[PDB]
């Protein structure tokens, strides 16, 4: 269940990165040494995702069925496979961070891997 | 008799060296074969010989005996355990050589009265009429447990340099860290008893009087071995030992416990103790167990906490 | 003719040096096996009227075999087989079943002091004599013929009981061992022979 | 005897070095076997050799002896502890080599009346008549505590550059941080006492006269080791050290305190000391404890505050 | 009990956000550096909820039974699962804020998670 | 599958080394004694690869067909044969490192072998 | 193919020894009792060879044609005849070491023989 939470946090970070086209929040998350830095990124990335939801540029979908998130940014279309974190996942993840900030680095490494694979595939098709 | 199986944990250790090559001091290793799904693998694993343990035990026995006033030989007072082997050794102590076979027992008794170490440790005299005495303490090689599919032992080389103001200074030492196990046997019943047939020779009454003190000293000498006062290179490479598991059996008949190479070796030895007492018509059978790694023990065993209590109970 | 089987668990191995550089043997000689049995009755005495307290059990037949893997190393030859299993078969008629069974549980070492060996189980029974073609794992004498392929046979030299006395060398007798040199193991060999005792399917060959 | 166990906390540390690869200076590392709830594992952890501690102790002893008027060898006056191993050292100091075995004692005395370092730390001479003297102070490797399932140690590399106005200057340094533990043992009952067996030789009266001063200096020399004055690269990588726990035992019989690996190693060693005094027929057993982390200690134990008080109490 | 208080404050913030369609109060709460900013948001969000109660657009309910709050806004229907804070929860939360303003960030992060999940589900059904 | 994961991690390290012209990350990876050091290198090398992807100096291709990665650095062209690791490969590799840091040394040795062979071939052709 | 792999590893060790003028890595390789010691030497020798490649002091060539490696340790020019190991040779050699560390001793003995013959000729 800890790995599932970390994977859902990594999906949130990857969606926020692909939508904003900025690595800055993922960099801050993977370099965090305190719960303050982690929590600030968790808010700021969800605030970016909230704008994408309100603009209908971020939407949940199913793809062949697996749960996925469609992201439209600057005329590029991306699809992240998996769920976004629940409020309980954020709370349980913050408790994991209060024990060991290592889990922020693990989620950041996964998020960057998701984003890199999607960006590589999108450039190849173009 | 007394039998024991003990498990040890040692880190950053170099106690038993071997022949030096170039400017390198090497550790003592032995080959083992490990079974894998693919096949078999031959691995070299560090070991400690059974002679250093005997030397440490004899030195501790000498130190304990000289405090209680028991007789000690001249060459054995110095830590040189040549014992009464050749004529030159006998010349210093002042013992006449045996005359013939029929007198052999007498000679033994004389030796047995002039040196306690020659009694418990045992001695051999080469010559026209040889005399023998088997050791009362039996020790085995210290080899780490071959448990599971992994050997918990390593061996690395360390580089050391001496500083000088006029260079014209380099050596290497092998260090290891393993999980050792070793077993031992002792027969306190045969202490102060001659080991040659014949007729009784004058002087056995002194041995009968000294039997109790010699037995007590021999039992006491096990504390040094069970505490970790063996080996060499302790001035700069002092190791860090620790006790994990210990089983000691006291009986009135021959018996030994299982080797400590498996994770469950106390239940087996308890069951075998019961079975052997059933067949050999024994009367006394007691087992003392010290457990620190949390392995299964069984039922019908007194549980101790330290090694001193074990020695006290053995002496009682 | 009564027979007994014993299963021994070795601690680190056995070491017997060849008579007359100190190379060692691969498997223990029958003299050591007989001495280990005699230890159960003659404990505490080292000289009987003077060659050995073992010149009385000289007519007890004994064989032994391995059940695990080991390595022979000279560093004084030694045979490292830690935590291994040894199977020893005693065939005789001098004493009844009770005495042989009692002495079988009283084995403490094979060879020198360091070669301790615990006892796990024993079996006692009556053996039968046959002469037909059999398959065996225990080592036998040189004069015994062989029908199979000569691929896992080695030659060693042992001594009779005459060597039990000090200051005297025993007679030389050749022996054939069905052993692989490296790694150490045991293999089956088919022999015809003249005398073979069935001690539970694993026929023991003596001549 | 005086036996001690000490725990230290060190951060941003590099006092011991090994062979370098490229532009990287490496820190000494050793394998350790550690027990976890899943079994036993092997890890690689930075360590510090005991030879540096011995060198620091000997240098402090040299300084104290020179200040107090005790004799110091010519080569040992400079911080180069070659002692009397080679013939060049003997020629420089001016001591004739031993002729036969019977003269060896004399040679030892001649070495022992000139340098306190040879007396305390032992020495070796190799030749026709070799002479040996074991060190009276015993140390070991400095290993972090193997407590729990996670080792409280870390190692990393750091980047450094050298400035220059005409580029044509880059290196890396290894830095570690850990909670170290180590134990020591020195026998003050054998200081200023010859070890080679033989007859009386003129000059032992001076040794008997100076025995008290030599023992006092040897006890005083432990302050440097207990304070933290050891290791190299102190010019630019001065470490931050802080004492956490210390146990010191003074006995008339051999004894070894428990290693500082478990959180409860003071109560255990005090109980073991009491039982060992009971069983070994001793006549003196005292314990001193310095605690700054609020762990369990026990009852009826003297509690100190600093290390200087401990040194004064040991001297008195 | 501290987590239950924070969760009830997060439910209040999420109800106020969904009813007002404005993130401004949640943004102010999650960025608060003083007890003044936190207390001002706690009043303003409850004042918005009070208007929704008076209009019968905010009501307590049970849903399969779990306690919930129904919110009607701009013809959208939302359901927040959980209780609203008591006066004692507000007072105990203000005492937690007087010790550490971190708890306002924790409540804000939870509130935004609740609101985002509900908005995503409502857009998918449409 | 463990060897395939190690080989894909070695390809990532080799691509990062050839693009950055710096062995420092491979040195850190092969000398790692903790999961912290390994995870830090896995982030930093992927961050270097991400910059090369954004600049179109790192691209996936096929070569005669085998999967490959083209790397352009300082006017030199390199081609690494094989796949880059997935997010699942990074996660499974980190689990292998949590059991035994030996796998970081194995991946580092393979990465340096790939880079050395490519650098030797490129110098010979020049 | 096992002997070809061992020969290519021996060539790598000999090139590293001739370039560094140090036997220490070959000594460590020939005395290895674990996969750790062997793997550490395989990295360190390749790291030395990498520096020689970057400095253009180590280069592949052909000599009469046999594949060879030229090594300049300054004016001291050496030529080792044969190929350097591939990544697959290192991986297959490490698998051989995981079965039997003897192969490290065999490669070390060959490497020292190559280096000695070249130093004698020079």
């Amino acid at each position: 269940e800890k790995e599932n939470i970390i994977g859902r946090i990594a999906n949130l970070l990857a969606v926020g990165f692909l939508y904003s086209e900025s690595p800055t929040l993922v960099d801050r998350f993977a370099n965090a040494l305190s719960k303050e830095a982690v929590t600030k990124v968790l808010y700021d990335v969800q605030r970016i995702v909230q704008m994408g939801i309100d603009r209908s540029e971020i939407a949940t979908t199913t793809i062949t069925d697996y749960p996925a998130v469609n992201v439209n940014s600057s005329g590029a279309k991306y699809t992240v496979v998996g769920y976004l974190p629940t409020s309980q996942d954020i709370e349980d993840f913050l408790r994991m961070i209060e024990e060991d900030v290592y889990y922020a680095r693990k989620a950041g490494a996964l998020a960057m891997s998701i984003a890199n694979r999607i960006k590589l595939g999108s450039k190849q098709s173009k | 008799m007394i039998s024991g199986s003990v498990r040890f944990l040692v880190n950053l250790e170099s106690l038993n060296g071997v022949e030096s090559i170039g400017n390198l001091t090497k550790h003592r290793t032995a080959p083992v074969v490990l079974k894998t799904s693919t096949g078999y693998l031959v691995r070299y694993v560090p070991v400690i010989s059974g002679e250093a343990l005997a030397h440490a035990y004899q030195a501790s026995l000498v130190d304990i005996a000289k405090k209680e006033g028991l007789p000690v030989g001249s060459l054995s007072s110095q830590y040189e355990f040549i014992k009464f082997s050749t004529d030159e050794a006998l010349k210093i102590e002042g013992i006449k050589e045996p005359k013939d076979y029929n007198d052999a027992r007498r000679f033994e008794v004389e030796v047995m009265l002039k040196d306690v170490i020659a009694d418990v440790g045992g001695f051999m005299y080469a010559g026209g009429a040889p005399v023998r005495r088997t050791s009362r303490i039996k020790l085995g090689y210290m080899i780490p447990a071959l448990r599971g599919d992994e050997i918990p032992a390593q061996l690395e080389a360390q580089f050391h340099v001496r500083f000088s103001n006029k260079p014209v200074a380099i050596f290497n030492v092998e260090v290891s860290s393993a999980l050792y196990t070793f077993s031992f046997e002792l027969d306190e019943d045969l202490i102060a008893v001659p080991s040659t047939f014949g007729e009784k020779v004058k002087g056995e009454e002194e041995l009968e009087r000294q039997k109790a003190k010699r037995v007590k000293s021999a039992i006491k000498a096990l504390y040094s071995l069970l505490s970790g006062n063996f080996g060499g290179k302790r001035s700069r490479f002092l190791p860090s030992m620790k006790l994990m598991s210990l089983v000691v059996t006291k009986t009135d008949f021959p018996f030994m416990p299982e080797p400590a190479h498996d994770d469950d070796y106390i239940k087996t030895t308890i069951m075998r103790l019961g079975k052997a007492k059933g067949v050999l018509n024994g009367n006394l059978a007691k087992a003392y167990v010290i457990n620190n790694e949390g392995i299964e023990v069984g039922e019908g065993v007194t549980v101790l906490s330290t090694v001193e209590d074990l020695v006290v109970k053995l002496e009682e | 003719m009564i027979y007994s089987k014993v299963f021994l668990k070795l601690h680190w191995g056995f070491s017997v040096v060849k008579p007359l550089a100190k190379p060692g043997f691969y498997l223990p000689p029958p003299t050591t096996l007989i001495g280990a049995l005699s230890y159960g009755k003659f404990r505490g005495v080292d000289n009987i009227n003077y060659g050995s307290p073992a010149y009385n059990f000289r007519n007890i037949m004994a064989t032994a075999r391995l059940e695990s893997e080991g390595v022979y190393t000279e560093d004084t030859g030694k045979v490292y087989i830690p935590n291994g299993r040894l199977v020893v078969v005693y065939v005789t008629d001098s004493i009844s079943k009770e005495e042989l069974e009692k002495l079988c549980w009283s084995i403490t070492r094979i060879g020198c002091k360091e070669c301790l060996a615990s006892v796990e189980n024993v079996e006692v029974g009556e053996a039968k004599k046959v002469s037909g073609r059999v398959k065996t794992r225990y080592y036998f004498r040189d004069t015994v013929k062989v029908v199979g392929r000569k691929e896992f046979l080695e030659y060693v030299t042992f001594w009779e009981e005459n060597g039990y006395i000090w200051g005297k060398e025993g007679s030389p007798v050749r022996y054939i061992l069905p052993i692989t040199t490296y790694p150490l193991a045991s293999k089956e060999v088919e022999v015809e022979a003249k005398e073979a005792y069935e001690v539970g399917g694993e026929y023991v060959v003596f001549s």
